[PDB]
Order: structure tokens, then C-alpha cells, then sequence
DNA sequence: TCATCCCCTTGGCGGTTAAAACGCGGGGGACAGCGCGTACGTGCGTTTAAGCGGTGCTAGAGCTGTCTACGACCAATTGAGCGGCCTCGGCACCGGGATTCTGAT
DNA sequence: TTTTGTTTTTTTCTGTCTCGTGCCTGGTGTCTTGGGTGTA
DNA sequence: TACACCCAAGACACCAGGCACGAGACAGAAAAAAACAAAA
């Protein structure tokens, strides 16, 4: 329950130093939480959708590689 | 050359008896066909190809629709695809 | 066609899907659920331009009626992001800044 | 005598270098395995996940939130200002496409 | 692979080719061009992963060798744009603006 | 999988360096969305002349509209070379 | 062959581990205003290459017959990758020495 | 207080809309057999 | 993974409205005057 919070602010700032952000105000760390959880919810809908056309009660990482792959973020290193 | 304009406008015709279509439209219409078409045939192809499975039933088309298409069109064509399977089977 | 209650065709659905090089084998069901997907579309989509239309006091459907009933749809403008209409134009939206006052 | 203190601008560009020359995670590994359970559970109820799934949705969404906050101070920036804002990420998801 | 004179298997990508659904009849010297054409993509890719290895004094290639050696590469970033590398990390690239003045 | 052969290209190009798992696996990753991206496109171009069967000449093309510049002139060089090694 | 004490082992009530929200010292600049600044907005005058309509020239894919050889499918042959087993070392973590921007003087 | 954008009301030809209509091409019954699911 | 089962692919034989070629006409852009609220 209400697991969005687990990304605190700590993480927020440490994601937008590795992407070059110098100053972050306070506003931001709700807007990264909620854009985050839509990318989540997004791929984990594609995800649970590819898991029950096998069949399958477990999501395998080449679920989560197919689901991003339709959409736009190629990801490499898990297909073994 | 083959094309779904005599029945895009059958279905213009059921949907409006009283309105026609330009030529540009009906290309646009074609073309919006031929591009759902082709993304759904891709869609169910690779979901068989992922399930080591030869041939393509309705329930890969249904999941190649909830994928593609956002919620209540997703929803709406399932329906359809679900009830068109239904009549076609009686 | 006729039997599943669709105007759109299920053989040659059928024969684009089976020589199209998607899979050796395809379904007596497929064809149909494609077929009835994309009548439900186009029926969606020519209602919309039709409504456009009567607001235009045209009975003809013109790219532009296409368009602005595409782009106002949410679901239709998100299903069609990546889709450029030819002579459809854009959505007449202006800024609230450039508005005087 | 007073005892050591950082301007405002130093050790932000210092955890900018340390950030951008490692490559480990900087979301913790729990909570973030929590909140996919919790997303995936209101799709289906009783879902089981794999390590390497778990893995994989980390790595991505670690990238794009990089790649958006690249984006969003690209945006500040650009406005002549220093400190991000909503507004930015706003500007920036809209000109990506998804919004 | 040996009358080719290419390190990548012949036989295993004509038969990927032809059980992949891409088409009826599949040719002699297609998968030997595929074959060809993924070997010297390989090895760029290699080659510029150990490049970027000895740059960091590193016998072994990690993911932040193969991000350093992709990025780094206009055309391996133009063909690989919307690929996400795992482990990789971005580049050390800070804006002049942000720096004290 | 292409473990066996990245290594054996990694040997050819460096002969004192090593490959992790994880660099492993994202160069089979790589390899295997290549591959998908140029069977794609082959199929496309041999769909859209009416022919049955993908050659050479699919392949060049597929790869001469992926690889940009000096990259796709480069991998069609060494595939011509190898298919006229191959057929000699 | 078909009833008390009492030692103590199974239940639930108490303890440390690795960083940040208040609580405070505080200051660089976004916001709003002062004030300088000049490229072209809009209207005019003038000139022209695109538009519309022909008018004349020329080639190459669409489509139709002819001939063809590597592609597909069948019986023997065969070779090193996978799984597994055994060997071997590169660098993350420890701790100290050497190096270094940055604020206060 | 006076000049200029915006909205209403006549015909009139104007690009287009459905009717009239012939050829055939794709719109329907019927035998065979069998391989992809149904259910277990 | 196993036994059963039933409508489609194929093929023969029979049959009906689309679609483009014209035509009378049909709602509308334009040509033009005239008129009200808001803007400068």
C-alpha cells in the first residue's frame, strides 16, 4: 500500500545528478514519482497482457523485453 | 488492385445513409485499414512466434487488439471480435 | 461475411493473413475477429467524420472532417500519434499568451 | 575558528561527476520490487516475478528517468534558469509524444 | 561459415530465417550476407569496447565499456538511438552554464 | 545462442580481452534485434515487389536502410565479399 | 492380529542496523520594475517566376511467352557445443600516502 | 464620438449525388477427408 | 500427453448486384448589400 512513496527523495536526486541536473526544487520529486509510476503501469500492463497469452502465473524478464520492445525502449542484457 | 472501398462505404452507408466520401478520404480510409492490418497481423505474428506456436487462432488477434488499441476501443473491439467469432461459429 | 454479420470480408482477410508471412497457419477464427475489429474501427472513424461533416453542412466526407474528428478523439488521436492525414491540416488551437489581453 | 562549508554549487556537480562516471542503480532494490508487485497486482492478483524481470524494469526505467531529467534541465536551461520545474518535465514529455 | 570465410554460423541463421515466417523460399546467399553483415557489426562494436576498455585500463569488457563505445560513435548512436543499454550509464557530459562562474 | 562466436570475434579483434556475462548477453541482444530488424525488412521489400524468396540483394537493401552512412556501406562490402567467397 | 509440582519445548513481546525530515544559519537570483535599443509591421511601388493551357518528344515498366537451375525433400554420414568438471586469476574492499579545489585572510 | 471587424439576408451557377443500366466476378449449395483443438 | 470429432480447403456447378458510363438535379461558395456590439 502507497509503495509510490518508496522512490524518495534521495533516488529522485541522485537520477537527476547522473542526468546533469545541478538545482532541484520541491515540486519535482512528486512529478518524478507520478511520471514514473505511468511508465510503470504502462509496461506492466503490456507485461501482465504478454504473461496471460502464455498461460503463465510468472513474468519472465522476456515478457517485460517484449513489452518494451513494443513500445519504444529497446532494452539489451536480458534475453538469456 | 484490391481495395475496401466498396465496403468503407457500406459501412458509411450503414452508419450514415445520407453522407458520402471523397476520393482523398477514401484513400485515407484505405490506407488507416491497411496500416491496422498490418500492425495487428505483426502484433499476432510475433505473439505466436514468442509462444513457439504455428498458427494464429482468434485469441492471438484479441491480444494483438488489447495491446495495440487504448482501453475502451481496446474493450469495444474485443466485443465486436468476441461476438463476430460467436455468429460466424453458430 | 455474411454469416458472422459483417460487412468487411473474411476471405480475403483470411488470404492476406496467409500470404502475408506472418505465420504457416492461420485460424477459422482470425480472420474474423480482425475483419470485425476493423469494421468497428471504420465505423467509429466515419461516424465521427459524418457528425464533422453535418457540422460543416457538407454531405461529403473531405480529409479535413477526417482529421478534425481523428485529432479530437483522445483514444483515436493516441491510437493515430504517429500518423500523418494528407490535406487534413491541424486543430485550430492557439495559445492563450498570444491572445491580446 | 568556523568549520567547513560548501557553497551552494559544489558538491551538487561532484555527485553530478560521481552519478555520471559509475553505473550502479540509485533505486533501492525493495521498494522498488514493492511498488511492481504493487502495480502488478491491481492487473492480476497472485502474480510471481523473476529476478531478471525485476532487473530489466529497474535498468529501463532508470534510463528514462535519466533521459528525462536530460531533457528537463535541457528545458530550465533553456528558460535562462537553473533549478528545474515541473513546467520542464511537462515541456519535455510533450514534445517527446507522451502527452 | 568455413567456404564464407565469417565466424558467424551459416547454418543456424538460414535456419532462423526460414523457421522466422518471413518468407515462402529463402536463398543461398542471403544468410551468408546476414551473417557477414552481424560479424562486422560485432566487431566494431568489439573493437570499440575494447578501445574503451584500455582507455579505463580494463581486460575485461563491462556494460560501461559497451554504453562508452556506443555512445561515443555518431553512427552506432544513430542506429541504436532507441536502445537502452544495461548497466551503462550515460556519459560525463555537464553544460558550461552549470558550471561556477 | 552467439556466445561462442562474439568470443571468437572478440579474439580476432583483441586478443587480450575479456567479456563478462552481462556484455555477453547484451551483444546477443544486439545481435538478435539486428537480425530481427534486417528479416523484417527483408520481408517487407520481397512482400512489397510480389516475390516469394529473399536473396542477396534483400538483405544489401535492408541493411543499406538501417545502417546509416559509412556503417551500411561498410557491412555491404564485407557481405558481398562473403557471398562471393561462399559461391566461388 | 484388529491428579499437584515441575523440566522444558512451541507461541508472541522485546532489541540494533545505515541515511534523511525537522531545526537552523543564509544567500544567488526569479520576479517585477527602470531603462536603453533597433528590425521590421504595415503600407506602397515595382518586378517576376509560378499557374494554367497547351504543344511536341521520347523512353521504360506492364504484361506476355520461353527457357532454366538452385530450392525442397529423401537416405547415409559426421562433427564440436552443452552440460558438466576442473583450473586459474582481476579487481572491490582495506588503509595509507600523495594530490587538490575552495573558502577565509 | 467615428471608423472597422463580425454577422444575416436575395439569387445563381457549380462540383457534385443518386438514379438507369449491362458484364461478369466474385456471391452460394454439395461430396471428401482430415488435421487442429475439446476435453480429459 | 491421448482419444475423439467436426467444419474448412479443395473442387464442381449455379447464380446476382458492383461500377463505371451519363444525366437531371441539389445544397452551397460567391457576388453583394445591409446590418449590430466591440475594439481601437
Amino acid at each position: 500500500r502507497d509503495n509510490i512513496q518508496g522512490i524518495t527523495k534521495p533516488a529522485i536526486r541522485r537520477l537527476a545528478r547522473r542526468g546533469g541536473v545541478k538545482r532541484i526544487s520541491g515540486l519535482i520529486y512528486e512529478e518524478t514519482r507520478g511520471v514514473l509510476k505511468v511508465f510503470l503501469e504502462n509496461v506492466i500492463r503490456d507485461a501482465v497482457t504478454y504473461t496471460e497469452h502464455a498461460k503463465r502465473k510468472t513474468v519472465t524478464a522476456m515478457d517485460v523485453v517484449y513489452a518494451l520492445k513494443r513500445q519504444g525502449r529497446t532494452l539489451y542484457g536480458f534475453g538469456g | 488492385k484490391e481495395s475496401y472501398s466498396i465496403y468503407v462505404y457500406k459501412v458509411l452507408k450503414q452508419v450514415h445513409p445520407d453522407t458520402g466520401i471523397s476520393s482523398k478520404a477514401m484513400g485515407i480510409m484505405n490506407s488507416f485499414v491497411n496500416d491496422i492490418f498490418e500492425r495487428i497481423a505483426g502484433e499476432a505474428s510475433r505473439l505466436a512466434h514468442y509462444n513457439k506456436r504455428s498458427t494464429i487462432t482468434s485469441r492471438e488477434i484479441q491480444t494483438a487488439v488489447r495491446l495495440l488499441l487504448p482501453g475502451e476501443l481496446a474493450k469495444h473491439a474485443v466485443s465486436e471480435g468476441t461476438k463476430a467469432v460467436t455468429k460466424y461459429t453458430s | 461475411s455474411s454469416r458472422a454479420g459483417l460487412q468487411f470480408p473474411v476471405g480475403r482477410v483470411h488470404r492476406l493473413l496467409r500470404k502475408g508471412n506472418y505465420s504457416e497457419r492461420v485460424g477459422a477464427g482470425a480472420p474474423v475477429y480482425l475483419a470485425a475489429v476493423l469494421e468497428y474501427l471504420t465505423a467509429e472513424i466515419l461516424e465521427l467524420a459524418g457528425n464533422a461533416a453535418r457540422d460543416n453542412k457538407k454531405t461529403r466526407i473531405i480529409p479535413r472532417h477526417l482529421q478534425l474528428a481523428i485529432r479530437n478523439d483522445e483514444e483515436l488521436n493516441k491510437l493515430l500519434g504517429r500518423v500523418t492525414i494528407a490535406q487534413g491540416g491541424v486543430l485550430p488551437n492557439i495559445q492563450a499568451v498570444l491572445l491580446p489581453k | 575558528k568556523k568549520p567547513h562549508r560548501y557553497r551552494p554549487g559544489t558538491v551538487a556537480l561532484r555527485e553530478i561527476r560521481r552519478y555520471q562516471k559509475s553505473t550502479e542503480l540509485l533505486i533501492r532494490k525493495l521498494p522498488f520490487q514493492r511498488l511492481v508487485r504493487e502495480i502488478a497486482q491491481d492487473f492480476k492478483t497472485d502474480l510471481r516475478f523473476q529476478s531478471a524481470a525485476i532487473g530489466a524494469l529497474q535498468e529501463a526505467s532508470e534510463a528514462y528517468l535519466v533521459g528525462l531529467f536530460e531533457d528537463t534541465n535541457l528545458c530550465a536551461i533553456h528558460a535562462k534558469r537553473v533549478t528545474i520545474m515541473p513546467k520542464d518535465i511537462q515541456l519535455a514529455r510533450r514534445i517527446r509524444g507522451e502527452r
